[PDB]
């Protein structure tokens, strides 16, 4: 009467065991089994220094690929106030608003391959190819690993990086509307996705949800405003939301947000104090002696980086929101270099709490559509 | 009733067709497009000047800073000094790099005294057993693949490395 | 009955000799820049001269070829 | 890589599938297992008449 | 798939008929000599396409 | 035996195949029925190859982050494999897979000459390096230096 | 004074086969290697780039790599992503439930040793070969998206190194032992209800 | 059900399977059978496995008082993975020696 939907899990985000009753074709009750990917970072996080712990974050974080280092650098640099310049802050803003894209693609593409869009799977990978070159040439191998040191960042991104957005920077803009005209076309696209897994706003805030999946009910709880994160807020933007919260609302809110990414990028590349990197490159040779360059502004590193630094009792929380969902790393402010206790608060662990309450009296196909639209991944969940 | 159905049965089909034929003639330029995707394996991608491959070892650049363990994510290599009496710095005898247990951090590349820890980029690790990975001083060089130094390679630059448009 | 062999032999050999090694050249010369119906040209021929197209399909032999005595 | 093109790839997949150690699971057996695909293949093969 | 394609073309389209009627492929030349193998291969041709 | 035309006599050669390997295994299949028995090495990794083919050489195991000096003093792979070989065996067919391009010791062509003597003095070794679409073979000793 | 010497070759390995009966299996294994199909599996920090192996950056489907999402059908599985203690007691079922010409390999340096999960944690398993016998170990976390194709090319030769008599080394025996228990049963814990 | 620690060369099956086929994969799970290394990583002569068979009672009867949970299965497999290591570290048993990949879970031989 009950069968598991397979630990092999013929889905996007890895391994998920779903034990569910089956009355021939329709289901009555389903249950998830989690815990199969225990990265156990909460253990090692005490028996390590900072720099040896730096590449650890983009390991259980390879879909987001960047939304783990924001808070992982907040604790070392933003807590003890090792003053981060506003230019390096704008560089980090470029990073974060490109990771918004890194998430939008790696959801919508697979979301297209879950909803019923059979062809565009390779299309979005062909679009994403350029972000690979960017992440490679910026700091690291493929996921740009080790782009956040403590006193700033690893190294200012090279010259062929910042001023060279233009190709994808105006390509994807005209490319967005492709998906918007394709989704409203062939209502078989739309018929199966409309009117499934609907959720309200009061339960969206009562269940602890977050992200565009929650913003899609007129909640607009977008945490890209509530925090003076590295004094980023000089830029302008446009809140992305909807007023339903269901799967189609999820698609709408996650297709209407990436248009702001390149907008913020355009704000930065010309609004960064250094602007492009070749600009600051050709400017630090005529005024090598002294200027606002290399001062509290225009400096990648403030003080020496090293695995030696003591801490006081200061247990600070940040609810840094990713387009998948919120994230937080609370930690008992300890007097020792490495602290007593570590903690993570991922969106995946705060998303599936409604999962068994989502698929109610539905069919297997309905479960497939809801689980493809919910924008969920493992890695973040287990930690 | 039926008159509303006798009026809307053509409307449903005409919407279906206006969508289907439109998508068909739109993807027409896609099924016979003029893009050329990734070529054969003899056409690897271009690599700019910031990445990490096979790290390198030395005997005249690791002054015995010994930070070898204080950089890798699991304090990977050994530390070995064996009772020298030249001045005070005991020698460098025992060591073994093992990429099977190094996760490409190698962060000492940034804090090493004299350019010792460096980067390369190949990957033909025909591992028939885990215990065959003792990377000592010089054969790590091996004058690697040298993409431009091969006679069967003509690599065009990718999107972010070619020109605009 | 005497001179019947040259006609039925030459055309039957041409039916399976020249097209097999040249279809692979016409397809390798253009594969990603073709037109909407250009792929229709040589693909159909992929059957017609098939008496020999398979004889120069990957069936192309690499025997050790015992050398001249 | 299956020659010039995949003209031999198809029969290569056929020959590979040929051996592939047919497993014949426990519940249900030759009583109906081997009898299954025979009807399937004949239903379309006989239509060629 | 094959039988469905062949049946829809042999039913709704000219089976081995050219774009000009099948009998008309002989009358306009006043004589035929070796139309046998030509018509055989051309029936495999104009139909399979 | 087309390989037999250039293995028993020369005992020193290098395989220059296309860079796919989908045509060379048939050659290795035939050389199991004379007394030749396979030893694939993938030479990259070892130091001076002499002590890897004649001497008891300490192969330092992949370390576990800790434990200063710990090396299990591994043995060579020539005389012991002879001891396991029957007295009915023509030669030790060996493949130096990582012989190429186109305190370690660079396994240069001098090291291949010094691995071309164990075939003669006291293993039928063949170097490996990808090459032209046609599977060719060539005596590496003349290429060596 | 050798420790843990290797067993002796029991057979003399002296035989000769006819070409008309050998080239058959030779080309058969050639097809078996040149028509391999992947089996879908991917979990963690050494997996994601596998997807890029289907697009315009890397395309291993150019060689006929038909990705099958089922154990009993396919023969090539990539243990991508770092494996932990769990999800393994069901992983090995895959290897147990596919035809014999598997010749499985590894992928991800964190699967040959458990690289970035090897200081102290009661979850990660030290390597994969302590669970399943595979052939090739692939480095990289993330694994180099080109090194996997090179290792596939490497393994492509081992199958070509097989003969007609080699189609008997996959037959099994049974060391089935007759030993009972005396303990108390435990009812099912994974109760599927909300 | 049949939730057993099926690790390499350690498969403590919590269900009766000592036919060619168990005919249900469990046979109602009333015997707790075990099969030793089907991959032939080690070649077995009866006498060598006789000590393991004798100590099986030491592991199933001498130190078992906990219910049928995989906790006890790890309690068994732990010493099972080191009885073989001891039996090899004194040279009484050796490796596969066949035409497989010939992998070395414990590394290559040593010189004592």
């Amino acid at each position: 009467m009950i069968v598991n939907m397979g630990p092999q899990h013929p889905s996007m985000h890895g391994v998920l065991r779903l034990i569910v009753t089956l009355d021939g074709e329709d289901v009555i009750d389903c249950e998830p089994i989690l815990g199969y990917l225990h990265r156990g970072m909460e253990k090692i996080a005490e028996n390590r220094t900072i720099i040896q712990y730096l590449p650890y974050v983009t390991r259980w974080d390879y879909l987001a690929t960047m939304f783990t280092e924001a808070i992982t650098v907040n604790a070392p640099e933003f807590l003890e106030n090792i003053q981060i310049p506003q230019r390096a802050s704008y560089i980090r803003v470029i990073m974060l608003e490109l990771s918004r894209i890194a998430s939008h693609l790696l959801w919508l593409g697979p979301f297209m391959a879950d909803l019923g869009a059979q062809t565009p799977f390779f299309y979005i990978f062909r679009e994403r190819e350029l972000i690979y070159d960017l992440f490679e040439a910026a700091t690291g191998m493929r996921m740009m690993h080790n782009y956040f040191r403590i006193g700033g960042v690893a190294a200012d991104l090279p010259y062929g990086w910042i001023d060279k957005c233009l190709d994808f920077c105006d390509y994807f803009l005209r490319g967005v509307v492709e998906y918007q005209q394709l989704i409203t076309q062939n209502p078989i696209f739309l018929e199966r996705v409309e009117g499934v897994g609907f959720i309200s706003g009061e339960e969206a805030v009562n269940w602890g949800l977050s992200g565009p999946m929650l913003r899609a009910s007129g909640i607009q709880w977008d945490l890209r405003k509530v925090d003076p994160y590295e004094s980023y807020n000089q830029f302008d933007w446009k809140v992305q939301w909807q007023k339903e919260g269901d799967s189609l609302a999820r698609y709408l809110v996650r297709v209407g947000e990436m248009s702001e990414s390149i907008k913020i990028i355009q704000q930065a590349i010309e609004k960064i104090p250094g602007g492009p990197y070749e600009n600051l490159e050709v400017r630090r040779f005529k005024k090598e002696k002294n200027s606002e360059w290399n001062d509290f502004e225009y400096k990648f590193l403030g003080k020496k980086p090293s695995p030696n630094f003591e801490l006081s009792r200061q247990e600070l929380y940040v609810r840094v929101e990713a387009p998948k969902g919120e994230l937080g790393i609370y930690l008992v402010g300890d007097d020792s270099l490495f602290p007593w206790r570590w903690k993570i608060r991922p969106p995946g662990f705060i998303n599936l709490q409604i999962l068994p309450q989502l698929v109610k009296k539905m069919k297997l196909a309905d479960i497939m559509t809801i689980l493809g639209s919910i924008d969920i991944i493992m890695g973040e969940v287990d930690r | 009733p039926m008159v509303t159905g006798f009026m809307s049965y053509g409307q449903q089909t005409i919407r279906a067709t206006r969508y289907i034929g439109q998508s068909f003639i739109t993807t027409l330029s896609h099924t016979n497009r003029l893009p050329i995707t990734i070529h054969y394996p003899y056409e690897k991608s271009i690599t700019p000047e910031r990445f990490r491959g096979r790290i390198h070892f030395e005997f005249d650049k690791c002054i015995a800073c010994e930070v070898c363990v204080r950089v890798c994510p699991i304090d990977l290599p050994v530390v070995d000094w064996r009772f020298e009496k030249d001045i005070k710095r005991k020698q460098l005898l025992n060591y073994s790099i093992d990429f099977g247990v190094c996760i490409f951090c190698g962060n000492c590349v940034e804090y090493c005294p004299t350019s010792c820890l460096s980067m390369t980029e190949e990957y033909e690790l025909s591992t028939y057993d885990r215990h065959e990975l003792n990377y000592n001083q010089i054969a790590l060089s091996r004058l690697p693949i040298s993409i431009m130094g091969d006679y069967t390679i003509q690599t065009i630059r990718n999107s972010s490395e070619s020109k605009i448009n | 009955i005497l001179g019947i062999l040259p006609p039925v032999a030459a055309i039957a050999f041409f039916y399976l000799f020249v097209a097999p090694p040249i279809i692979m050249n016409w397809m390798r010369l253009r594969w990603f820049k073709r037109k909407f119906i250009e792929t229709y040209l040589q693909f159909m021929f992929t059957y017609l001269f098939f008496p020999g197209l398979m004889l120069w399909a990957p069936f192309v032999n690499f025997r050790k070829f015992p050398r001249d005595k | 890589y299956a020659g010039p093109l995949g003209l031999l790839q198809a029969i290569a997949d056929g020959t590979k599938l040929l051996f592939k150690e047919d497993i014949l699971p426990s519940r249900g057996d030759i009583s109906l297992f081997s009898i299954g695909p025979s009807i399937a293949v004949i239903s379309v093969l006989l239509s060629f008449l | 798939l094959l039988v469905s394609s062949l049946f829809v073309t042999v039913l709704y389209l000219g089976g081995w008929n050219f774009s000009i009627p099948y009998i008309s492929f002989f009358d306009f030349f006043q004589m035929n000599k070796a139309v046998g193998i030509l018509e055989m291969t051309m029936g495999i041709f104009i139909t399979l396409t | 035996g087309r390989w037999l035309d250039d293995v028993e006599k020369h005992k020193a050669l290098a395989i220059y195949p296309p860079h796919e390997g989908g045509y060379e295994g048939r050659y290795l299949n035939r050389l199991r029925y004379q007394g030749y028995y396979f030893l694939d090495l993938s030479a990259r990794g070892l130091g001076d190859p002499e002590s890897t083919l004649t001497k008891i050489h300490p192969v330092c195991p992949p370390s576990l982050g800790r434990q200063p000096v710990a090396r299990w003093y591994f043995p060579p792979e020539v005389d012991y494999r002879l001891s396991l070989l029957h007295p009915d065996a023509k030669g030790l067919i060996v493949w130096v897979y990582e012989a190429k391009v186109s305190r370690l010791q660079v396994l240069s062509k001098a090291e291949l000459q010094f691995l071309a003597m164990l075939p003669d003095l006291r293993v039928r070794v063949i170097a490996e390096c990808g090459n032209w679409r046609k599977f060719i073979w060539k005596p590496l000793k003349q290429i060596s230096g | 004074t050798v420790m843990n010497l290797i067993e002796f070759p029991l057979l003399d390995q002296t035989s000769s086969n006819s070409v008309i009966s050998t080239t058959l299996n030779d080309l058969s294994n050639w097809s078996r290697l040149s028509s391999l199909w992947p089996l879908l599996y991917g979990t963690s920090c050494c997996f994601i780039e596998f997807a890029s192996l289907i697009g315009s950056r890397f395309d291993f489907d150019r060689y006929g790599l038909v990705p099958r999402s089922s154990p009993r059908q396919a023969d090539l599985i990539l243990t991508a992503g770092t494996v932990t203690m769990k999800m393994a007691p069901s992983l090995v079922r895959l290897y147990e439930q596919m035809p014999e010409p598997k010749y499985v390999i590894a992928m991800g340096a964190c699967t040959i040793t458990g690289g970035m999960f090897s200081t102290d944690s009661y979850s990660t398993v030290r390597g994969v070969d302590k669970l399943i016998p595979v052939d090739v170990y692939l480095p990289g976390c993330p694994p180099k998206p080109e090194a996997v194709i090179d290792a596939l090319t490497k393994l492509r030769k081992k199958i070509s190194r097989e003969i007609v008599e080699d189609r008997t080394l996959s037959q099994n025996k049974k060391r089935c032992f007759t030993t009972s228990h005396k303990l108390y049963v435990r009812r099912s814990t994974h109760t599927g209800t909300y | 059900q049949w939730l057993s620690c099926t690790t390499r060369h350690v498969r403590i099956y919590a269900a009766y399977i000592d036919p060619e086929t168990n005919a249900f994969d469990q046979t109602q799970t009333d015997k707790l059978t075990l099969m030793l290394d089907p991959t032939e990583e080690f070649v077995w002569t009866d006498e060598t496995c006789q000590m393991v068979y004798n100590e099986f009672q030491d592991l199933v009867d001498h130190y078992e008082g906990a219910p049928l949970s995989e906790y006890t299965l790890r309690l068994i497999g732990s010493d099972l993975e080191h009885y073989i290591r001891k039996l090899l570290y004194d040279g009484e048993i050796k490796y596969n020696m066949r035409s497989r990949v010939l992998n070395f879970s414990m590394g290559k031989p040593r010189v004592k």
